[PDB]
RNA sequence: AAUUGAAGAGUUUGAUCAUGGCUCAGAUUGAACGCUGGCGGCAGGCCUAACACAUGCAAGUCGAACGGUAACAGGAAGAAGCUUGCUUCUUUGCUGACGAGUGGCGGACGGGUGAGUAAUGUCUGGGAAACUGCCUGAUGGAGGGGGAUAACUACUGGAAACGGUAGCUAAUACCGCAUAACGUCGCAAGACCAAAGAGGGGGACCUUCGGGCCUCUUGCCAUCGGAUGUGCCCAGAUGGGAUUAGCUAGUAGGUGGGGUAACGGCUCACCUAGGCGACGAUCCCUAGCUGGUCUGAGAGGAUGACCAGCCACACUGGAACUGAGACACGGUCCAGACUCCUACGGGAGGCAGCAGUGGGGAAUAUUGCACAAUGGGCGCAAGCCUGAUGCAGCCAUGCCGCGUGUAUGAAGAAGGCCUUCGGGUUGUAAAGUACUUUCAGCGGGGAGGAAGGGAGUAAAGUUAAUACCUUUGCUCAUUGACGUUACCCGCAGAAGAAGCACCGGCUAACUCCGUGCCAGCAGCCGCGGUAAUACGGAGGGUGCAAGCGUUAAUCGGAAUUACUGGGCGUAAAGCGCACGCAGGCGGUUUGUUAAGUCAGAUGUGAAAUCCCCGGGCUCAACCUGGGAACUGCAUCUGAUACUGGCAA
């Protein structure tokens, strides 16, 4: 299921930071990003349109820690749901609990924020939801369970969570360690450096 | 074949003979009628009809000939006799 | 009435064993062109009168003969 | 004789019945004449769980039909009017 | 709101444009195989031999129809075990019950499989000539007799299967007889037909103490109804082939008898000489049909597992009997093929029910659990039965979810790999440090699927009635196969949990070494003869991930059968030429027709499925409310430009 291997290796090949070591340090280095994902990593890949089309979606995928199966389905869904396929894709992708967990800053990385979910230490509108892909929706309210509340990770987590741009469509707390999904993130939130209609094209032929 | 209602096999046979006899006695008395008709006798014809009448209606009720079956008989016969009888 | 067809005779020459044609037109379910799908029907007429080539009106009844479930209702034209 | 009974279109361990009028001799979840309700035995306190077209039912019942032990039960439970 | 949705690439050439086939990206699968493999939820699981089958189980139930006791249970005048209330056997069917037997209902349902069938089928839509158990509306019946028989007893034949004789007995078995209309025959007058009782409780009254009698309940007969089921008839549609063009004697029709529940060449006798067919008969080949399924932008193409509907079959061929229904899957009869038992004389049996076996195959599961639920049979009931069904087991077959850890961690260790020896890479990867513990493990807790039935009691509907019964509340004790259920809590330790294909181009991913037209690769092009990114190993990388690849298979791209949507001068393609039947098409005007065509209305188009908006399982798959859609068909009414007919 979960990728599980070296995390930075990805960011290097995908050419950008993917916040998989999300924790302490910033603007990598302390890594080596770029000039050698492997033994010939330096060499410029004068790569095809298929190549780029492949890597964008791959990028978005290495980002949320999702495998082909689920991702392919996300697309399938977006496409169904009214209005612009490429956007709904991203919408769906964000409605992911584990993501809404990390986004609210309860976890350093998206992974950590996910392990949190898996370990019944999170609760939508009250009851525990231990499955990563649980779809969060408007007005929903996620909160760390008292049982393991203010524990090592989540302190630091909620900490450098403000170091980050800090979202908009939601409302943290940090005391009650709860947060409210106010609205389905607009297109304009997030992204810029992610180019949907490519990963649309990809899954479109 | 070994299964309770082997019984039914023996039952159905009781019935089989039962109906066989009357079913026969019926159509005998029925013949009797066509006999006189083919002969020319108008009297024996009515005679036969009036004895076969009850036994048809009769069997019908008990139910080895069922209703409309009877009717026809009275019907065809009646028509016949008073064609030249 | 309850429904009824017409169509030219095509064969009178048998003791009430009258047979009637019934041309139609139909869309070919695949190439659009309209084409002629004929239907012949064994129809009863008593006292034989409908004649070869007469147009005639026809209604659907209970089984007369094996083959016959229609009777005529009227006639229309003759001496073709 | 035609009867009203629970055809069972649930799902393993989560039954959900289609109550239906039919020829009593037909398969449980088979040929029926009309649907005349449904009965979710999980339903739960939430909301819906025993919609029941009383109008047709008791017209078939008058029409001649008869009723399951477990259907009539839903009726003297549905109360009838309130 | 609810079909508002379409991509191209490689390869003939030195090169080019065209023509054209091959090939690839996609989706889908009841799949197999190689490698690998942790958990769960829903599902799926002989596609082959309609091959053959050991064993268990798949249909019984009713003592409130009947004579009844042989089992085990109480009890009993009475005979006693005797430790004078604890109770032993003789017996007695006295009653709770109940083997066997008669009887009623069910064994025509549920479940299995597509062999046969190109039309006794299916689908769409219609019609007239019919029956229809149980259930239900109405209206009357429900009299009075008779002769039987199984069981049983005696004798008695067989290895068994199963019998023979003679008695002997009950009924809701059976048969007369009465009665006989709003039934059947009949224009009428008339004539003619039925049945069955069993139970619950109960005031006097009284009885041969068995009951009468009162009372309800239930069963029985007839007639007309309903409802469901079924039979029938019509038209259209439902595969291929002309290297099949003629087919047909009950054949087509008429008349009369017979016949069926019914119309009917259904049958017969006679009469007519008909009937079918190039709009495809006949013959051959293949085949269950549908809802739908997969695919496709659509049109289409392909398909008919799992769910539902219809049909057909039940070892093979044939037949009927019983019955409301059968020409009967676990019924009978005949023939056959085959197998088993045998004491040798004779007997028995049919898994295409569940599980299981042999066999065949690339390949398809346990000889499990339970009637707790839903549903079916019987029964007043309680119940009993139910391999239907609910569940469990097996298999990554699939779909969906989840896990196999999270952070931190550098001059970046060692090792490997490359290196122009400067360094690069594996790589934040490892180690190390903090942290979390879902899942599996262990331990505790603990929903729902349960409604109902049982005693009571209450009130009411009844009646002589406060009995009974039915009804509706009240309490009380209860009912779960799944089950170590879901879900909840604690516990320990990152602890038990990653593999497969690929990296020449198409196509995301490159180096070295080995090999040297060998070994070998190869979907297509093409790689291999000394620097091989194409062979094999390695390091690295890309893609997937409890799956990964290979093979097989349908559609796609393929506008490559072109209706949508193509071609024929030189690329495949104009018959050597003409005449012309059928067939197709046909200038122009008016009238009429209204079949095509168009309009509207109505009915119909099963549910499921698909889709839209919702709701329910922690999400999801899955389940589910409601719409939408079923682009079709049919009847009626219209409109008359265009087409068809008619007329001039
Ligand atoms: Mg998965
Ligand atoms: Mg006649
Ligand atoms: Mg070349
Ligand atoms: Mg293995
Ligand atoms: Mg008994
Ligand atoms: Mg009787
Ligand atoms: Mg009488
Ligand atoms: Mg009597
Ligand atoms: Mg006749
Ligand atoms: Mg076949
Ligand atoms: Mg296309
Ligand atoms: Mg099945
Ligand atoms: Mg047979
Ligand atoms: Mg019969
Ligand atoms: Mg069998
Ligand atoms: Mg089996
Ligand atoms: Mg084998
Ligand atoms: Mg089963
Ligand atoms: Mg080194
Ligand atoms: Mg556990
Ligand atoms: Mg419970
Ligand atoms: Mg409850
Ligand atoms: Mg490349
Ligand atoms: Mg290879
Ligand atoms: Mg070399
Ligand atoms: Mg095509
Ligand atoms: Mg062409
Ligand atoms: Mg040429
Ligand atoms: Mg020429
Ligand atoms: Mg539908
Ligand atoms: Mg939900
Ligand atoms: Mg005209």
């Amino acid at each position: 299921a979960r990728y599980l291997g070296p995390k930075l290796k990805l960011s290097r090949r995908e050419g950008t930071d993917l916040f998989l070591k999300s924790g302490v340090r910033a603007i990598d280095t302390k890594c080596k990003i770029e000039q050698a994902p492997g033994q010939h990593g330096a060499r410029k890949p004068r790569l095809s349109d298929y190549g780029v089309q492949l890597r964008e979606k791959q990028k978005v995928r290495r980002i949320y820690g999702v495998l082909e199966r689920q991702f392919r389905n996300y697309y399938k869904e977006a496409a169904r749901l009214k209005g612009n396929t490429g956007e709904n894709l991203l919408a769906l992708l964000e409605g992911r609990l584990d993501n809404v967990v990390y986004r609210m800053g309860f976890g350093a990385t998206r992974a950590e924020a996910r392990q949190l979910v898996s370990h019944k230490a999170i609760m939508v509108n009250g009851r525990v939801v231990n499955i990563a892909s649980y779809q969060v929706s408007p007005n929903d309210v996620v909160s760390i369970r008292e049982k393991a509340k203010k524990q090592s990770r989540v302190k630091a987590a909620l900490e450098l969570a403000e170091q980050r741009e800090k979202p908009t469509w939601l409302e943290v707390d940090a005391g009650k360690m709860e947060g409210t999904f106010k609205r389905k993130p607009e297109r304009s939130d997030l992204s810029a450096d992610i180019n949907e209609h490519l990963i649309v094209e990809l899954y479109s032929k | 074949n070994i299964k309770s209602a082997k019984k039914r096999a023996i039952q159905s046979e009781k019935a089989r003979k039962h109906n066989a006899s009357r079913r026969s006695m019926m159509r005998t008395f029925i013949k009797k009628v066509y006999a006189a008709i083919e002969a020319g006798d108008k009297a024996a014809a009515q005679k036969a009809f009036n004895e076969m009448q009850p036994i048809v209606d009769r069997q019908a009720a008990k139910g080895l000939i069922h209703k409309n079956k009877a009717a026809r008989h009275k019907a065809n016969l009646t028509a016949q006799i008073n064609k030249l009888a | 009435k309850i429904r009824t067809l017409q169509g030219r005779v095509v064969s009178d020459k048998m003791e009430k064993s009258i047979v009637v044609a019934i041309e139609r037109f139909v869309k070919h379910p695949i190439y659009g062109k309209f084409i002629k799908r004929t239907t012949k029907l064994h129809v009863h007429d008593e006292n034989n009168e409908c004649g070869i080539g007469d147009v005639v009106e026809i209604r659907e009844c209970r089984p007369l003969s094996k083959t016959k479930s229609w009777t005529l209702v009227r006639v229309v034209e003759k001496a073709v | 004789m035609v009867t009203i009974r629970l055809a069972r279109h649930g799902a393993k361990k989560r039954p959900f019945y289609q109550v239906v009028v039919a020829d009593s001799r037909n398969a449980r979840n088979g040929r029926f004449i009309e649907r005349v309700g449904f009965f979710n035995p999980i339903a739960s306190e939430k909301e819906e769980g025993t919609r029941l077209d009383l109008d047709r039912i008791a017209h078939w019942v008058g029409q001649g039909a008869t009723i399951s032990d477990r259907v009539a039960a839903l009726i003297k439970e549905v109360n009838k009017a309130a």
